[PDB]
RNA sequence: AGCGGCGAGCGAACGGGGAGCAGCCCAGAGCCUGAAUCAGUGUGUGUGUUAGUGGAAGCGUCUGGAAAGGCGCGCGAUACAGGGUGACAGCCCCGUACACAAAAAUGCACAUGCUGUGAGCUCGAUGAGUAGGGCGGGACACGUGGUAUCCUGUCUGAAUAUGGGGGGACCAUCCUCCAAGGCUAAAUACUCCUGACUGACCGAUAGUGAACCAGUACCGUGAGGGAAAGGCGAAAAGAACCCCGGCGAGGGGAGUGAAAAAGAACCUGAAACCGUGUACGUACAAGCAGUGGGAGCACGCUUAGGCGUGUGACUGCGUACCUUUUGUAUAAUGGGUCAGCGACUUAUAUUCUGUAGCAAGGUUAACCGAAUAGGGGAGCCGAAGGGAAACCGAGUCUUAACUGG
């Protein structure tokens, strides 16, 4: 059979040029009278996924 | 089957 | 030439490993696995993307964006692919009849990639800025 | 393809066993017991090599120090007479000539004595 | 190339990419091998422990027995137990890319040019199927062993060479790597020529 | 794409390439002849099926119990597939390629009688407790969610061709189809059974549980469970007769046989285990039983030189193997021993490495092809990215804009 995509990891990263990937910052959703704006102007763009995360988000995306 | 001082108690439970 | 004087080329065919045969293979006894534990037991370890009851990655992070079928059914096109389509006058059809793109793309588009030399007519399809410079420098003719 | 092991488990078991020939019972007879014993007859060989070279230095040391103690010296004197008289005959030789010539050891007692004096 | 015939004593061009290439023998060995893959049938089956005529009691109690625990009477340590890894009827063919398989074949023609066990003749044919006519018509080209290939599949020529197990007759289209390295030596009608070269391009 | 404690997982359709192709009837009256098409029942022609017939071509010599083997010399082949014959046979036998054969029964495809059935044309009609709705469920990849569509247990309930359904909440425009009656071959699924052929399938602890009088013996009240067990020799020529013995069992002669070192407990005949004979050692000597040194004894010797083989008095060192552990001589685990079996495999998908082909290209899948060839480029991956997306594009996004990032 086909391998299946991990479908809430897929939902969460998407890929990039030279094979990295994007995913959104968290802490963003809410607490937000209290978070303060510096932390959430560099909350909002996106961002990459590190050496440490890497392999498994590979593993999880055999699609991507 | 099974040995009659194997199925007892009072010897099988010796060191509780 | 004989069916007995032919071999195959020099590493080409290295042999698998062949677990748990003895002391001297390197690969007796518990064959790789270490031991005891749930990735040395047969059928075991985790799936993907556990990390040993800690929320995992594809689940801490918030999910983004949704999904354009307009982007589904839009395609892009090299200018190797504007040289390469048949009888010099390029329309979605004809890229469709000469198999750049497949059959239930609707919108087209042309960018700078690759080379033009051979002066082609467009028509029907966006041409970026770069695309429409080269074309018109090759000496072709750009419809709306 | 099945295979079948007879032929070759035989081969290996009495490869075992011909090297096991002479043990006592079951260590000659039983292939289990005969292999236990034919590794360690190896390991005792190789470090038993090493214990050769030990003990029959032992032996010749013993064998000068009774001679030259015949001979009015002790071995330790005999040794340092010898090694500043710049002589070279290591023991196993020594041994052979405190054993067989007597004579020849009596003149190398004489110059060891003479180096030392 | 130029192949040279022997019954016409004449002269034939042939290409330079088809007849005279290098012999690169790792894709003529691993078009070979792919081809006996192929030529495997694979039919066979043993069973497991889910197969094994059985039933699943418990052959004995857990614990208090004595005995070392079992727990089916079809486990594949026991005797007349089912097979562990028991093999199931399994493709074994390989696939060639058409690119490595033209590639072979004009390999091998060219090495087979190179060490000169390629006859071509004008016409090869016989009168009548008789095999003795045949075996005589090959003695007298002194040959024994021989693939020949024809250009049109004649009937008297392919009844004529039934029976002779060192002599086999082929059409153009059908020329395969193993026949063609097997066989001592291969005689090439022209028209075979034509056809081969025409398919190889 | 979507569904999803948006977890685990589930997972389409639109569209494209093929295999195969076939359309009709009632809801109703009239002209007309019973006409197309289907079933049964007969009758002819082919093709089979159930028995079968013919089917080529070898001798001499040597080893050998025996020739099919070695050597020499011939012949057949639309037949050198396979089996048997005293060892391996194209030419000894059964066969095979090929050419034929059916009194009788029956399958199929035609053609043709009878029975039943009706086609063609004109006009008319267009399936009501139904569609839809409220409540509860179920099916759709769709878990009630913004939920289309289908089915219905309960309660209701139209329009009906000037009409109605669908186009994923819903409304308007447009497009496309006509529910509430039904019939229909092929491509497709399987093998208790029959025949032929095949096998990088097994070869008596394997392969069916079962190669053998096996679902037997045996076990259980019963459902049910469920074995072990193949081989003399080419041919029984299977041991006439004599002796010991209980008018035994068993044996020794004789005899057959190539062989009884194949005698029916029968090809070969391993290991554990049990003995008989010979050489050496051992009755003042302490322990993983060996190893290093080593005298003597006995037997072979072929440079008369010591060597080789068997033993091993005495002697230095020396607490088994596996596992599991920080750590085992461990008085922690496992094993009475031998022999046979017993544990990282297979299919599909994805990434990395090596190697091979082609190279901005590579490669086909299903299927057709008698075809491991050839066709098939449907598709898939790559040559372009940025953004949530529209969109822009060697740029893009952020932002009102970037010195920027
Ligand atoms: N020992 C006694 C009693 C007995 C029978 N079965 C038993 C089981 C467990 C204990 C004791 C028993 C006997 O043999 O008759
Ligand atoms: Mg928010
Ligand atoms: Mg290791
Ligand atoms: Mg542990
Ligand atoms: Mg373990
Ligand atoms: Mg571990
Ligand atoms: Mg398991
Ligand atoms: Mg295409
Ligand atoms: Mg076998
Ligand atoms: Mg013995
Ligand atoms: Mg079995
Ligand atoms: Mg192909
Ligand atoms: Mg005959
Ligand atoms: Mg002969
Ligand atoms: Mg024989
Ligand atoms: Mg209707
Ligand atoms: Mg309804
Ligand atoms: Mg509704
Ligand atoms: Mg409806
Ligand atoms: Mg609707
Ligand atoms: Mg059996
Ligand atoms: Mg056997
Ligand atoms: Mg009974
Ligand atoms: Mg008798
Ligand atoms: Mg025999
Ligand atoms: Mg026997
Ligand atoms: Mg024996
Ligand atoms: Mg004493
Ligand atoms: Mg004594
Ligand atoms: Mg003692
Ligand atoms: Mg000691
Ligand atoms: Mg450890
Ligand atoms: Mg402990
Ligand atoms: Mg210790
Ligand atoms: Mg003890
Ligand atoms: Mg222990
Ligand atoms: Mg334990
Ligand atoms: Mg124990
Ligand atoms: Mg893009």
């Amino acid at each position: 059979p086909k391998i299946k995509t991990v479908r809430g990891a897929a939902k969460r990263f998407k890929k990039t040029g030279k094979g990295g990937f994007k995913h959104k910052h968290a802490n963003l959703r809410h607490i937000l009278t209290k978070k303060a704006t510096k932390r959430k102007r560099h909350l909002r763009p996106k961002a990459m996924v590190s050496k440490g995360d890497l392999g498994l988000v590979i593993a999880c995306l055999p699609y991507a | 089957t099974s040995k009659w001082f194997n199925i007892d108690n009072k010897i099988v439970d010796h060191r509780p | 030439m004989r069916l007995n004087t032919l071999s195959p080329a020099e590493g080409s065919k290295k042999a698998g490993k062949r677990l748990g045969r003895g002391i001297g293979s390197g690969l007796g006894k518990t064959g790789g696995r270490g031991h005891k534990g749930q990735k040395s037991r047969s059928g075991g370890g985790v799936r993907r993307g556990f990390e040993g009851g800690q929320m995992p990655l594809y689940r801490r992070l918030p999910k983004f964006g949704f999904t354009s079928r307009k982007a589904a059914i839009t395609a892009e096109i090299r200018l190797s692919d504007l040289a390469k389509v048949e009888g010099g006058v390029v329309d979605l059809n004809t890229l469709k009849a000469a198999n750049i793109i497949g059959i239930q793309i609707e919108f087209a588009k042309v960018i700078l990639a690759g080379e033009v030399t051979t002066p082609v007519t467009v028509r029907g399809l966006r041409v970026t800025k770069g695309a429409r410079a080269a074309i018109e420098a090759a000496g072709g003719k750009i419809e709306e | 393809a099945r295979v079948k092991r007879g032929v070759i488990a035989r081969a290996r078991h009495k490869k075992i066993l011909k090297q096991a020939k002479g043990y006592y019972g079951a260590r000659s007879r039983v292939y289990r017991v005969a292999f236990q014993a034919v590794i360690k007859a190896g390991q005792y060989a190789y470090r038993d090599r090493r214990q050769r070279k030990r003990q029959f230095r032992q032996l010749w040391i013993a064998r000068i120090n009774a001679a030259a103690r015949q001979n009015g010296i002790s071995y330790s004197k005999f040794i340092n007479g010898l090694k500043k008289a710049s002589v070279e005959i290591d023991r196993k030789i020594l041994a052979d000539i405190a054993v067989f010539d007597k004579v020849a050891f009596t003149a190398l007692v004489e110059k060891a004595k003479a180096a030392l004096a | 190339m130029e192949l040279v015939l022997k019954d016409a004593q004449s002269a034939l061009t042939v290409s330079e990419t088809t007849f005279g290439r290098d012999f690169n023998e790792a894709l003529v060995h691993q078009v070979v091998v792919a081809y006996a893959a192929g030529a495997r049938q694979g039919t066979r089956a043993q069973k497991t422990r889910a197969e094994v005529t059985g039933s699943g009691k418990k052959p004995w109690r857990q614990k208090g027995t004595g005995r070392a625990r079992s727990g089916s009477i079809k486990s594949p340590i026991w005797r007349s137990g089912g097979v562990t890894f028991a093999a199931r009827p399994q493709d074994h063919s390989q696939k060639v890319n058409k690119k490595m398989y033209r590639g072979a074949l004009k390999s091998i023609l060219s090495e087979l040019v190179r060490q000169d066990r390629l006859i071509v003749v004008e016409k090869f044919s016989v009168e009548a199927p008789k095999t003795k006519l045949l075996a005589q018509k090959l003695k007298d080209m002194a040959l024994e062993d021989v693939l020949i290939i024809t250009g049109e599949l004649d009937e008297n020529l392919f009844l004529a060479a039934r029976n002779l197990h060192k002599v086999d007759v082929r059409d153009a289209t059908g020329i395969d790597p193993v026949s063609l390295i097997a066989f001592d030596k291969v005689v090439m009608t022209a028209d075979a020529v034509k056809q081969v070269e025409e398919m190889l391009a």
